[PDB]
């Protein structure tokens, strides 16, 4: 029917008018005082006035820190930027990761752009170039003009065109009998094609045969458009959707990650400012999620107390499962959770506490429920001592084969023989290491 | 009723034509 | 073709009830790995779940990739199967977390449905008109058959294709609309004044009757990794044949996603999802651990099954010793198979079926000393030895192997442990780890 | 006879209503509440508009990237349309830069710098290192002894452009490979050649796999030209940069030309076809819809983008083929429209609300829409279902033939708990 | 103009300090630290006579006390076409650029020219637009009637000028800006005719305006080097330019102060986390300050006696004597209860949050007690505590509430040493099960 | 004619694109012939069509010798992509050479 992995049980914290945490509500069992810490979060993400204001997630393994992580995301909602991350993601071997960082800074911020646009659409009626004086002169085209005819419902317009959006058209590879779209805000030229006016069954190029365009020729439409800071900063650095020949080559070219200067990032901050002061565009603030912020090096970290001090720095949530730790670049700073004292002065950490043996039966069951199986009561039962004993993850994951030895008996109830026979195919992390302990050549 | 059939234009351009018996090549 | 490792394994060995027989489809004994890996390629098979983690855990020479082309062999057809070693994420031009990705990637995928039209029938008449510098193309084709008749108008890629393998007005031509393929089946027209500049002798086939145009259902599948390089940049159909992707961006991904969930609700398309194998797991860097606990959580993550032979031993990147190489955070993801070591009589059922699959007769006798120095050495020599025998009993001009053949291989062709023993009474003649050595024999 | 029918919230429609939930801030129990009692009622008005069909909230579009640029617009026996797209960051630039820089004057040495860096030590120029040049001559295989003082002071893209394959001399030092050897003998090649087939694996896999019928799943979100630089009271600087951005040679490479021009000229001119400019060197797109970035909206997402109405044209083809007479049924007069143009895209024969007997007298007439006596109805449906006895038994009452209503509802929202 | 939502130093607008260069108690957001701010401001006029050149400034001092504030507080009160430069310590370790390469670029970036051109532009309002073309378009006659709001003018247009008219299309009733030397014509807008929106421009239609320019030297070296373009600046692929152009640059900066066509405008570099450099680009820095063309060199470090990267000794600030030899030395203090209130209530002026003075006691004493971030990390989260009670004013109960919700550094360690076997330590254990 | 090839002349024929009036193939062939990680895909591709045409009687496959010299020099690394490369239905016969005794192994410390 549909596909489950390790989430999608979750669908938002499950708080009050009040900010109470209800206790199982949203997917959510237990973690009450972490999950009202989140929700004052998300209010303060929306209140959209602060800019560069961290908290560090930190627990043990298995207690709740990314189901946190994606149930902020799931309140905020898919208008708001969510940028996740590992900490692994940053070493590039194309860039510097000081520049992978504020690409996601800058990544995790939104814009919402309401944006006009200048539209000549029709179907070819005639398509007539007129020659040049001297085509071997070097300096110059081989035409002079093109007079394209297009024609619409309630409409026939005659257009004289450059010799420069010509040369988009046939790269379009348009004909007498074609329906196209030309944008006049960057020379941009869409085939749409063939028109239904003439016979359809007789060609061999799979093509697809629209009607006559309604409404003018000529058109202004408004088209509301959500992009963000950083889709300006790339699509500035290496430019591309003119006419003009560096953007023409720039499409040829393999990409390639660059150092983008404070100066380009300057300039588009003021173009966006004028945007935003027209009346013509909104800014959506969004949050970044490093995961596993333990395996970043000290620089990384350095470069953060700088970013996170810029006026247009959005929220970043990190997560970590370390005590007392010592930092990757360095050989004698031990610090709480694997962070600096530097950052964590900057930080406001939440704590992760773990489970009881109920929390952890009710956790497999609604993980039952999501995976559409059917449990005994004993099985429970037998589950969730499995997982005070072992692992909670462990007694999550058993479920399946246990639900594919439950089929092949004939069967969908789950009993405790199913149980046991899981428990004896498949091993989990201590068994495994008694094993190894107790072995003859490194097993 | 049967709709009329795309037009053809071929000006200034090349023939090749490949029939039965006979091949023909039209050139500029 | 040419006989390999695990080329005497074609499946799994297992009943109607996921219960294994003692010697079937070429695997023997192993009866708890293999019903464990049955429910796991149940698990695949099924296609519900994404993310879990399996590992495969024992002592060398034990069945752990034989358990693994045994699973892709009873995986069968159109179902991915990526299989990488631990070594091969390190690249100059790819991050880690990349390669990763790309091999996550690789392994579900797409199934897209495509209507498409056939044409066959005999050439009548075909016109090209082309400009002066012959880049512009465009023309007309009239083929028949023997009810129907009907003037096609033909593109670009069509004259392309009409002019490489050139027809020539009667040959019998057959016309795939959505993948654009041009194939001459044969000549019937047979023209009497033929300019023989050529040396065709071209098929007499019959001109085909019926319907000239005919409708078809085809289905092929593709990955997700082929769709995000196609979709990168304007020439990555090249990029996926010479590797020259070079850290495709996440907007691409994101993009690819959602279009392909959108594939999915027009009933377009649908997701198979496949196994990746990951052999010698722990020749992994931590940072690549690091991102495999968070990889496994995504809606598009394939099974991955991982084969450890290693102990309590150093994880990559720390300076701290772990259990089978793997720190716990992964270790508490995942489920593990432990597979054992052998009898004597699963030793002797192996080098029966190797000695099967590469055609080579052996005596009892000689059976059963291949046996013994298989069991007091390791099995992978003596099913090593037996080519070497063949060709030995093959030189005295008779094709059966004796024990003066296995016992000739033996003394030409040495162990590991005799080897240790040979090196370690004579340490003056090889170089040792502080480079002395002494070169004189006197 | 009450059939329900449900269908599952599609991908989009999911998403308009979670930034509907997101939006007014986890209040949805006492929207719930008081939208079954029935302020609150524009709320749960966009509630129901998305779950009707999302293009209410927000019409689709066409799909095209954002054009970050300044150019010429207009403020509302032919018309013009010239190129003026720009880009809105201005780099600015002193005239004194320029002037003391970039060109000669008499104050300053670029042009003599010029000439002595690369005429006169070069080393490359027959005039000085003749000995150098006729080695090389040897080496490569050259007819000409000037042609590596050309090669050494030409750009790279001029050079790709103007590069002829002239014949070569045999008796030097260059070669042929076998991988050359391979690649020129399948050059014009046809099918069932052993060769011909062992070197061209990417055609075969291109063809096995339908690649010239494939969707495009990625388009960029922002497209910019070039930053514009501006130096105020020159005209030279705007000469030098039209002759960069718009380079002829390079623009007529990159394009070809028409082919009743190519015959003006050939034949009415007398220009050798050797001595046209070089054209058609752009890469060809995978297919025809990798060519732009700019996807049309189309009558096949329209009808998938509703759950509801793809279950109704599901619904539908059973009762044509059985050849009923269809009521559909309304709460407002937008969706009234929507489904008018849908059955207009159809040609479904319907009418819409001297109706009456028109109605009872035809039986071609298909679909009657209503918005909340006709006894020829057979089967009616709510599309907008509410469970409000007073309209619905009216409505049932204005319906000899067995009657069936049906219900078209989607799981999870507003109307399952209705 | 310039978005911004709030910043950590959005208080800061300045040094607060008088004419005799002495600090105000509390002036422009900045609150004590009265020597630290004396020697900033000598070390601002010392920037503003602009008489000296490649003086290296330390400020050191301990973490939390004044000195990013400082580094903002000179670079509020220079304003302006004046440069400042501000990198971190990381920010040099590129894969593209050597780190001597890329300290030369941000030393480059810290110092100006200032040139004065004045060119010639028509501004006003159309009124009337006649343009008569013949059959085949070869030759365009035209007259244009433009004004402004002391007088109007009607002019006879040639080819080029109806070309540049057609493109971009001006209609009646448009503002429009004309450059006759390069031939560019800017739409400012429309004009009050509602029937953008800006007013019709006064005064004389011809019109000479003196701009103003300041170019960076690294800009003059990018354009003079062939090898790459303009778009460098933005793009960010300058690749290791070459000395020689350095030197051209150089000679004709020098040539054009002599002759005087331009003047030379020095700033401020601020390298922040100093200590994260190398040993090599303290030693390159150490003699790209003795340059006639070098800026003032704010640098900041809080360590003390620690390891000097790319050695294996440790050193005073993290730096090499050499280098500690070429600086004068700023030092910053530690803060009383009053300053941090007096910085407590300034912060929570900036965020807009309306405090109780019980809430401000409360705050002032877990900030002496734990950290001043900490206390301005809660001034602004105890708001939304507040506002989900409904209410305006923050009173103790929501600070209370948010201390409780939020840890700091010694609550959070103290439970990560009494719960030590549920975390991952250094040698990579943990115990994830609850019982045995 | 008989003509006699390797398979990876093959690969390196099929990697790069053929004959073409793009821009970027005339670009390429004169700037430097930089290493391409040539794809498990393509390696496929050329093994079933040689196996194709070894079932016509047209081809005919010889395996030989790669012969590496002082293997000690070898990272671990290396050896295990050696264990993975053994497996494969098409290898040729490897020979190796040392003149080591007992000596760690390059890439690691204590083997
Ligand atoms: N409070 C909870 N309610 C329901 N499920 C939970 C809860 N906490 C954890 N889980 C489940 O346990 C698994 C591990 O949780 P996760 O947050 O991914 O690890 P960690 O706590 O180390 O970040 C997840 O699959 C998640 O579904
Ligand atoms: N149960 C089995 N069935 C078939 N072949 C086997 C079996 N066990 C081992 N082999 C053979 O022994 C060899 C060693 O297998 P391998 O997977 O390398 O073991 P390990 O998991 O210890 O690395 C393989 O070549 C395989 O053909
Ligand atoms: N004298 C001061 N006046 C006003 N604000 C101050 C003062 N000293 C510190 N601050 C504020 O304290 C916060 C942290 O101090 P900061 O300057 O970052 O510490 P450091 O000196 O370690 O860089 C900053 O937001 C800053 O605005």
């Amino acid at each position: 029917v549909t596909r489950t992995a390790a989430h999608t049980h979750i669908k938002g914290l499950g708080l009050d008018e009040s900010g109470v945490a209800k206790r199982v509500e949203g997917g959510f069992v237990g973690q009450i005082e972490a999950r009202e810490a989140c929700g004052v979060i998300v209010d303060l993400i929306k209140a959209k006035k602060m800019s560069g204001r961290a908290i560090l997630l930190a627990g043990g393994p298995s207690t709740g820190k990314t189901a946190l992580a994606l149930a902020i995301s799931q309140e905020l909602g898919p208008k708001v930027p969510f940028c996740p991350l590992v900490g692994s993601e940053l070493y590039s071997v194309e860039v510097k990761k000081t520049e992978t960082l504020m690409e996601n800074f800058r990544r995790a911020i939104g814009l919402r752009i309401k944006e006009t646009k200048e539209v000549y659409e029709g179907e070819v009626t005639e398509l007539t170039p007129e020659d040049a004086e001297n085509p071997l002169g070097g300096y110059g085209k081989t035409i002079s003009h093109v007079i394209v005819g297009l024609k619409s419902a309630k409409g026939t317009k005659t257009l004289r065109l450059d010799p420069t959006i010509y040369e988009s058209i046939q790269r379009e590879k348009v004909s007498i009998g074609d329906v196209i779209y030309i944008e006049a805000n960057t020379g941009a030229v869409k085939r749409v094609g063939r028109s239904d006016a003439y016979a359809t069954e007789f060609d061999l190029e799979t093509e697809e045969y629209v009607p006559l365009p309604k409404g003018e020729v000529h058109k202004k439409k408004e088209i509301v458009q959500d992009v963000t800071l950083h889709d300006l900063d790339v699509a500035n650095a290496r430019p591309q959707g003119g006419q003009d020949v560096i953007s023409m080559m720039g499409q040829l070219l393999k990409p390639k990650k660059t150092e983008i200067t404070e100066k380009l990032r300057q300039e588009v901050n003021k173009v966006v400012a004028k945007y935003i002061d027209q009346g013509v565009a909104e800014l959506i603030p969004g949050v970044l999620f490093i995961d596993e912020v333990n395996m970043l090096d000290i620089e990384i970290f350095t470069y953060l107390n700088k970013a996170l001090e810029s006026n247009i720095a959005p929220v970043v949530v990190l997560a970590s499962n370390r005590g007392m730790t010592t930092v990757r670049g360095t050989e004698d700073v031990i610090s709480p959770h694997g962070v600096p004292p530097d950052l964590i002065d900057r930080l406001l950490i939440v704590r992760t506490l773990p489970y009881d043996k109920d929390e952890i039966r009710t956790i497999i069951e609604r993980r039952a429920t999501v995976e559409r199986l059917q449990v005994e009561s004993s099985a429970l039962d037998l589950l969730a001592t499995m997982g005070t004993e072992t692992s909670l993850r462990y007694a999550l994951q058993l479920l399946a084969p246990c639900g594919i030895l439950a089929q092949t008996s004939n069967r969908k109830e789950i009993v405790v023989n199913d149980v046991n026979e899981a428990k004896l195919l498949f091993l989990d992390a201590k068994r495994s290491t008694k094993i190894l302990e107790t072995s003859a050549n490194y097993l | 009723f049967v709709k009329p059939r795309r037009p053809y234009n071929s000006e200034g351009m090349t023939r090749i034509l490949r029939r039965y018996e006979e091949d023909l090549f039209c050139t500029f | 073709s040419l006989i390999a490792a695990h080329s005497h394994i074609t499946g799994l060995g297992l009943d109607e009830n996921l219960q294994p027989r003692p010697t079937s489809e070429g695997m023997v004994g192993q009866l708890q790995a293999r019903r464990a890996a049955g429910v796991i390629l149940k698990m695949v098979q099924n296609g519900t779940i994404a993310g879990r983690a399996v590992l495969v855990a024992g002592p060398p020479s034990t069945g752990k990739t034989a358990l693994a082309m045994g699973v892709s062999q009873s995986l069968g057809k159109d179902v991915p199967f990526t299989a990488i070693a631990g070594s091969e994420i390190f690249s100059l031009e790819l991050s880690k977390t990349e390669a990763l990705t790309q091999a996550f990637r690789k392994s579900i995928g797409i199934k897209i449905k495509e209507e498409t039209e056939l044409i066959e029938g005999e050439v009548v008449e075909i016109q090209i008109d082309r400009s002066i510098t012959g880049g512009h193309k465009q023309g007309k084709l009239t083929i028949k058959t023997t009810d129907m008749e009907t003037i096609y108008e033909l593109g670009n890629k069509m004259i392309d294709g009409l002019t490489k393998e050139k027809v020539l007005a009667g040959d019998v031509i057959s016309i795939d609309k959505a993948s654009g393929k041009i194939t001459k089946l044969g000549r019937s027209f047979a023209r009497s004044r033929d300019y023989d500049a050529m040396g065709a002798d071209t098929r007499f086939v019959q001109c085909p009757e019926g319907e000239l145009q005919k409708r078809k259902t085809v289905v092929h599948t593709v990955s997700l990794h082929e769709i995000d390089v196609i979709n990168s940049r304007t020439q990555g159909f090249l990029a996926l044949f010479t590797g020259d992707t070079g850290e495709i961006r996440s907007e691409v991904r994101d993009q690819i996603n959602t279009k392909v969930a959108e594939w999915k609700e027009e009933g377009k398309a649908e997701i198979v999802p496949g196994v990746l194998f990951i052999d010698e797991v722990h020749m992994l860097d931590i940072e690549c651990f690091s991102f495999i606990n968070r990889a496994l959580e995504d809606e598009f993550a394939p099974i991955v099954m991982m084969a450890t032979n290693r102990g309590v031993s150093k994880t990559r990147g720390t300076n701290y010793k772990s259990p089978h190489g793997l720190p716990l955070d992964l270790l508490d993801r995942s489920i593990i198979i432990t597979t054992k070591s052998y009898n004597e009589q699963e030793i002797k059922t192996i080098l029966s079926i190797r000695a099967q699959e590469e055609e080579v007769e052996l005596s009892s006798d000689a059976l059963d000393l291949l046996t013994k120095t298989g069991v007091e050495t390791s099995l992978r020599y003596s099913s090593n030895l037996i080519s070497v025998a063949q060709q030995i009993a093959m030189k005295r001009k008779n094709n059966t192997v004796e024990v003066e053949d296995v016992k000739r291989a033996y003394l030409l062709f040495l162990d590991s442990a005799r080897s240790v023993k040979y090196v370690q009474e004579n340490e003056s003649q090889y170089i040792d780890d502080q480079g002395n050595v002494q070169i004189s024999i006197a | 006879i009450e059939i329900d029918v449900l269908c599952d919230l599609t991908q989009r429609q999911a998403k308009l209503y979670q930034v509907l939930k997101s939006q007014i801030s986890t209040n949805y129990d006492a929207i719930e509440n008081a939208a079954t009692n029935d302020n609150l009622i524009n709320a749960v008005m966009q509630f129901r508009k998305v779950c009707n069909h999302p293009d209410l909230f927000e019409r689709a579009d066409v799909d095209s990237p954002f054009s970050f640029t300044t150019f010429g617009k207009t403020t509302s026996k032919f018309t013009d349309l010239i190129y003026s797209s720009r880009n809105p960051i201005k780099y600015s630039l002193p005239r004194l830069i320029y002037e003391d820089l970039i060109l000669p004057n008499y104050n300053n040495d670029v042009d003599i710098a010029n000439k002595l860096k690369n005429v006169k030590f070069n080393i490359f120029n027959p005039s000085t290192n003749y000995e150098l040049c006729l080695f090389l001559s040897k080496l490569t295989g050259e007819p000409s002894l000037n042609e590596f003082f050309r090669v050494s002071t030409t750009p790279l893209l001029k050079r790709v452009i103007e590069r002829t394959n002239g014949p070569k001399n045999t008796d030097s030092l260059s070669f042929k490979t076998i991988t050359q050897e391979l690649l020129e003998v399948t050059r014009n090649a046809p099918s069932e050649g052993v060769m011909a087939s062992l070197l061209n694996v990417e055609k075969h896999a291109y063809e096995r796999e339908y690649l010239n019928c494939i969707q495009r799943g990625y388009h960029p979100n922002v497209s910019a030209p070039p930053v514009t630089i501006e130096v105020l009271g020159s005209s030279h600087v705007t000469n030098s940069i039209n002759n960069e951005l718009f380079d002829p040679l390079i623009s007529q490479a990159l394009s070809d030309i028409p082919a009743i021009t190519q015959y003006n000229m050939h034949v009415k001119k007398g220009i050798p076809v050797e001595d046209f400019p070089k054209t058609g060197l752009f890469p060809e797109p995978l297919n025809k819809n990798f060519s732009s970035n700019i996807s049309m909206p189309s009558m096949d997402r329209f009808i998938t983008e509703s759950a509801k109405l793809r279950k109704l044209d599901e619904l539908l083809v059973k009762l044509k083929s059985e050849g009923h007479r269809v009521l559909i049924y309304f709460q407002m007069t937008k969706m009234m429209d929507l489904m008018e143009e849908y059955l207009t895209y159809r040609q479904y024969n319907h009418i819409r609300l001297d109706l009456v007997h028109d109605w009872q007298t035809n039986p071609e007439i298909f679909v009657f829409l209503l918005s909340t006596n006709l006894t020829a109805a057979d089967t009616v449906i709510f599309y907008d279902s509410d469970w409000n006895p007073t309209i619905d038994s009216q409505a049932m009452d204005r319906a000899t033939r067995q009657v069936t209503v049906y219900r078209l509802l989607v799981r999870g929202t507003i109307e399952e708990r209705m």
